[PDB]
């Protein structure tokens, strides 16, 4: 399974952004909670700002001029049209740059989970340059967690990594 | 080949709902939310808990001074906005107009307490015809009729004693009071009618000072008839009173009508159904809701709406990128 | 021998072109994009390809009236707007008005047919003089004259017998028909002219019912005449009837106008010069594109033009930061 | 012969983003064409959506009211000046926060193409810290190639390589 | 270990808080508020030239002379005019003004206006110029009349035709006013005016006004059921004005020379002139014009920042803080 | 900042980024003036644009209609009350957004500012994986400076920073 680079997850089905693992033990799939829920407080709020920002009082609105208050009639008429164009142009621009916004958003989001595991693996791991790294060494379950979560022991690991390094790079 | 991996990714679905951005068009989204409101339920409905004025087949004027075509039964005390037709079939039936009729409508748009009361009745005029004003540009099972809210005094034994009569509004709250002058045809006409060739109206309160003066000219016929009647209205605020005095052509109040207004609102035009429901903003062609901050329905709306815009869809992307 | 080398690099020219952003100011790009109408033709061009109605030296009232020193040819039966000089040097030869003068102005700005008809031959009053009603504050050759589409009705034979006259729209098309009073300054002048001191105007139609009354004053000279002549005007539906009635001072019609309304403008006060082009939006100091979404030139737009914005400059950066 | 990290290369003129191979068969500029012409599209939407989303309708501005009519004259000049500063306000808004958007737009591409190498090479080359990569190995034209079009094949020079970072000292 | 050497950034105690698009209450190191939400409580001159404040009086009373009106015009210069809730001396003999709203809209800022006397009651040696009197229209509790505008009454049982003519020779604009007085019946128009039909005619080179008395029976309005119709007209430099009239005439006295460059509108406020100057004034008081926007009264007068619904707009310029 | 920096320096009051230092001489912070200067300038000009850039004219608000001019009224009625939400939406939403802009501003300077340094150190220093890095070799304040000014000299120190490396793993 691939990763952010190639395209989302169909298996994903618990949350935003996630893991998809691969050991001895089996395949499988782990959102990130907090990055998760955070983007959705925050597209919630965005949203929300949009509609209830909106000030709106009662208004009647008709046509009360006779055949010879035509002129009134025509700055009616104006400034109807000039406000239909106002609220057109700014909805219309407004909807398109804060759809750009919030897709970059996520995309920031899952860099962001990106490079928070690549700075704990180190040179224990390899980047496939697809969203997912190669151990070099064995990760186990917990070991898989241990990356998840802010606890990855460099050091246990180190030894066996580095053994199995350079029989890569030298074609082994 | 493959050792143990770990995988960065995000969420896909089936979702085939699209947005765009500002470089970008047609995106496939996991999620997305429209804020735009496009639909609307087709009927009049009431607003913000008040039912409408709606006058079937007749106009303001028509109804005011009771046309026989209008339904005088009509006791809606209390509306929020007035739902006349395009071309309304019983307006004034005798040809001539109403003085400041836009006004009024305006005035008569939202009105917080409407009752007809009788404040001049025919046995107020002893000395004058009351039963003869009757024409048939005015009909009322076929044969003729006149305005019900309205006198049309004709002359007594060849003699039209010069009225002079005054009603105080005792009640406590103000009144609108209607009255009208008769332009007759021609000389022969005029002394059959009211017998003086020389009439005048004078209507005066604390603030109102009017003379009229019948026209005497050469028109063509409306509604079969070559006179015309003029109408004119005010309002009398309570302990005041209004003075009239004429000698000929006097259409005489018979009813007013006690008038409490605490809010503006317009004449909707419209052929749509009444519904039974509530909105808190109403359309031509329907009720829409006003949660959404857009909608692209109407733009002759009464309430609380959202602002209205030439746009087909304004959908936020609320998830991730679909593929 | 020495190590091979592979780099990341993006584009640069030699362009000055620069746009502002919200942090900085002053910034040099390689290509921009300017979203801002300048420029105008200097022209007045047609609109939508109907040519405007252009008075040179008339106004509309003096126009429609027929002064005699108007340089007429009532070639145009359709235009788009109404081109005014802000002071028109003929208006009205003899001093008066012209009622609901500006809600005319605002029907007549767009008409879609345009015809001056013969209503009222002058065979039509055998009773009254219809060669005196002529005067010396509208010449025309030297000669007094007065306003060509509207006849002067003067006593004949010392007597001015009432007039009851109907006319009746026989045509498919609306009918701008115009008529006034004349204000007399006294007396002796009131029955020289007519020989009725006291008179009226009746008019009727069957929206109209107007009753018009000399007020013979002194009032203080203008273009040479103490007297005023007031003129009306009203639309005449088809198979509706319009009916006068008069005893004197009357200045009865003789030519209306067949006229067709479908859209509605305004009229421009400009000097500048027709020039044989088209255009969707027309300023009064010439006509603008309606490409880009906004423009600085004037506000007196008529057309589908670009809003109009307080600024000299919006700039679209497309291209990279540069550094020539 | 400098990168990204110093400026722009006036040589490379036939796109927005591209390469400088330099071995010894030579110099030159590639362009990378996907990264140029997804963001070709990118602006010309831009520029296209702030024009194209104008709506425009039939309007006629003119002064026609006389001088007992100055009230109702002063509601037009009130709404044409409050039309007046909204358009203006947000026109020049709009382009400072879109031309700040733009030029932001390209910094991100330049840096992506940046470590869209940097992940094929791996160790196999030399961060110099200017937007260059120098080799550990021979890296010919058909190897220069590979980078660009993304076939870049590490294990056929990871022994090469390692021998070579091994034994420079 | 050692040798260490880290990337970070500023924080310091501010609690300003500001609003983001996606995120609320976000602590900011620094900010800057957009949005000006205070007035000083005074009226104060507008672009450096004080108000014409009416203390108690209308426009109507004041420009018809109200016999309790203090019509002090030691100001020849306003840049607005200011009216107070409930005006007492309004027009005290009832009737109306023609054209009301236009005259106080072209009233509201005046370049130049200065009082001048263009018909003394010389001028009317067969009619009687100091029985024009009324209880509506008190100075001492002693019946009285407007100042500027004089009642013209039959002298010897006799009206004889007025034709009075003034010609503006001023070089400034005249402002002019007069009136009709509506009898209430037939022996009252005779015992004032002894002839039963009247009129008057005002011409310039402009207006051509004929009025006619409506004699009627009308409510009592200040203790009269009479009424007093006033009307105004602006005379041009050069031109004149020229009255007729046998009866109902309310003939001016006085007019205004006026000069107007600008226009403005009536202010309608309670609170205080306080010797201040102003860019943007508010019934409530001034306001300053640096900001773009403010909340604090609809009714502005001048170059003013953008009224909104808002109670705070807050621009975040520092960092986040935590 | 970015997941990265934990970030809040009571100490630095002299600048908005810059670094902290500790070696044998000592310890202590430096802004980074470079990048303090032109966000101050860049956040300034935001500040300045949103206000300078709107247009004021002089108006009169009163209320000059009769009670038989209401139609009037309500057609002023609905122009204020229509000028009156669109500057309190577009205020309330450029505000949030350019909030939003800001302090994402900040968070790019930040994250620029740690890739410049680990772009010059490289494989002489450790990340710590919380915006510090540990040198492999010693550096005098001096070689501080080079790092601050952008200008350290990786040669110089290579060789004794791979021994180093390998004196511990
Ligand atoms: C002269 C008077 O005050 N009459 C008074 C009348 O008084 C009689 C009294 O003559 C008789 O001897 O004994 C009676 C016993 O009951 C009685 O006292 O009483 C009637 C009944 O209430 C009063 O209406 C009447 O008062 C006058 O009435 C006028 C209308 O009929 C008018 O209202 C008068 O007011 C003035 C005013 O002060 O405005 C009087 C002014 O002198 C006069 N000014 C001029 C220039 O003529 C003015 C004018 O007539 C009207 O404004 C015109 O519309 O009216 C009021 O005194
Ligand atoms: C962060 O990730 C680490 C790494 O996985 C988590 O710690 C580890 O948690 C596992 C699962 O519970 C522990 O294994 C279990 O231990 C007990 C004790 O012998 C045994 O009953 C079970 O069979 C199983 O092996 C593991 O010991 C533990 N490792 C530690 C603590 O070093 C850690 O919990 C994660 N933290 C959070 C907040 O999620
Ligand atoms: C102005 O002239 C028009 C045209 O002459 C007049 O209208 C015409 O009026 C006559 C009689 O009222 C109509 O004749 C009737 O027509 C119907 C068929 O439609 C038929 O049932 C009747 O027996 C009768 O003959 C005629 O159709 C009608 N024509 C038009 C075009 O309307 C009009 O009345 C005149 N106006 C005035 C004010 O006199
Ligand atoms: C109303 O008063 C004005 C202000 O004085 C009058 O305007 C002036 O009228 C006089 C004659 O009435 C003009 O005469 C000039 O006099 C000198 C001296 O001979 C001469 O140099 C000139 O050629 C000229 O004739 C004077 O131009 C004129 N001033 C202006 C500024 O127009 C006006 O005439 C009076 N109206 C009436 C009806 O009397
Ligand atoms: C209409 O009638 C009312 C009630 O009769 C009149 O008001 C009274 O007026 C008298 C003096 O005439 C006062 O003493 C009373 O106190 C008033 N009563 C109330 C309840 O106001 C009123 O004047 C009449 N309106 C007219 C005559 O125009
Ligand atoms: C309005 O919203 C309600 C739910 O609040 C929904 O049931 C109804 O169909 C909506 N009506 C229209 C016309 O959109
Ligand atoms: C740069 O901005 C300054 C601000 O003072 C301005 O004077 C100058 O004209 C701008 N540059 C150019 C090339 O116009
Ligand atoms: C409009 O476009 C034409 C054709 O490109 C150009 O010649 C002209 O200068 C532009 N501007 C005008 C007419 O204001
Ligand atoms: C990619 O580059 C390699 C190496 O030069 C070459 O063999 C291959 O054909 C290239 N592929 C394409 C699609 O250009
Ligand atoms: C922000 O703080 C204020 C007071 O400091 C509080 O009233 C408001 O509710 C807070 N906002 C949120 C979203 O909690
Ligand atoms: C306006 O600015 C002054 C100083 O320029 C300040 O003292 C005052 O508080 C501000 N606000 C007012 C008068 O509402």
């Amino acid at each position: 399974i691939a990763g952010f680079i190639e395209g989302g997850w169909q298996g994903m089905v618990d949350g935003w952004y996630g893991y998809h693992h691969s050991n001895e033990q089996g395949s499988g799939y782990a959102a990130d909670k907090e990055s998760t829920q955070k983007a959705i407080d925050g597209v919630t709020n965005k949203v929300n700002s949009i509609i209830d920002k909106m000030n709106t009082q009662f208004e009647a609105v008709g046509r009360e001029f006779n055949n010879l208050e035509r002129r009134i009639e025509n700055l009616n008429k104006k400034m109807e049209d000039g406000f239909l164009d106002v609220w057109t142009y700014n909805a219309e621009l407004l909807v398109l740059m804060e759809n750009e916004r919030t897709l970059d958003f996520h995309d920031s989001n899952v860099k962001n989970l990106y490079d928070k595991v690549r700075l704990q693996l180190r040179d224990n791991a390899k980047e496939l340059g697809n969203g997912c790294f190669e151990f070099y060494h064995k990760c186990d379950n917990e070991c898989m967690e241990s990356v998840r979560n802010g606890t990855y022991d460099y050091p246990q690991y180190s030894e066996e990594a580095r053994l199995k390094r350079e029989e890569i790079s030298s074609g082994r | 080949d493959p050792g143990d991996q770990i995988c960065i990714g995000y969420h896909a679905n089936n979702s085939t709902e699209q947005v765009d951005t500002i470089m970008e068009k047609n995106v496939t989204v996991t999620h997305a939310q429209d804020i735009l409101e496009k639909t609307h339920n087709g009927k009049l409905c009431d607003l913000n808990g008040v039912k409408p004025l709606i006058l079937k087949d007749c106009s303001v004027a028509g109804w005011l001074l009771g046309n026989p075509m209008c339904d005088e039964f009509i006791r809606v005390p209390e509306w929020s906005y007035i739902v006349e037709r395009a071309n309304p079939a019983n307006d004034l039936c005798y040809p001539g107009s109403l003085n400041d009729y836009e006004e009024l409508k305006h005035l008569l748009s939202r009105i917080n307490h409407f009752e007809k009361i009788l404040i001049i009745p025919k046995s107020s005029w002893p000395n004058h015809e009351t039963s003869l004003g009757v024409s048939a540009a005015c009909p009322y099972q076929g044969t003729p009729s006149f305005f019900r809210n309205v006198v049309w005094l004709i002359k007594k034994n060849d003699a039209y004693p010069t009225i002079k009569i005054s009603y105080n509004n005792t009640n406590r709250e103000d009144l609108l009071i209607l009255w009208g002058i008769h332009h007759s045809n021609n000389a022969e006409e005029q002394t059959n009618l009211y017998k003086n060739p020389t009439t005048y109206i004078s209507v005066g309160t604390s603030t109102l000072n009017q003379r009229l003066v019948p026209k005497i000219a050469t028109r063509s016929q409306v509604n079969g008839l070559r006179g015309r009647m003029d109408f004119f209205w005010t309002i009398l605020k309570p302990n005041d009173a209004i003075h009239f005095e004429s000698n000929g052509n006097f259409i005489a109040p018979e009813y007013a009508y006690k008038i409490v207004k605490k809010g503006d609102s317009t004449i909707m035009k419209s052929g749509v159904e009444y519904g039974h429901c509530n909105t808190k903003c109403q359309t031509p062609v329907g009720a829409i809701n006003s949660s959404m901050p857009f909608h692209n329905i109407h733009p002759l709306t009464i309430g609380e709406c959202p602002k209205y815009v030439k746009s087909n869809k304004l959908v936020l992307a609320t998830g991730l990128r679909n593929s």
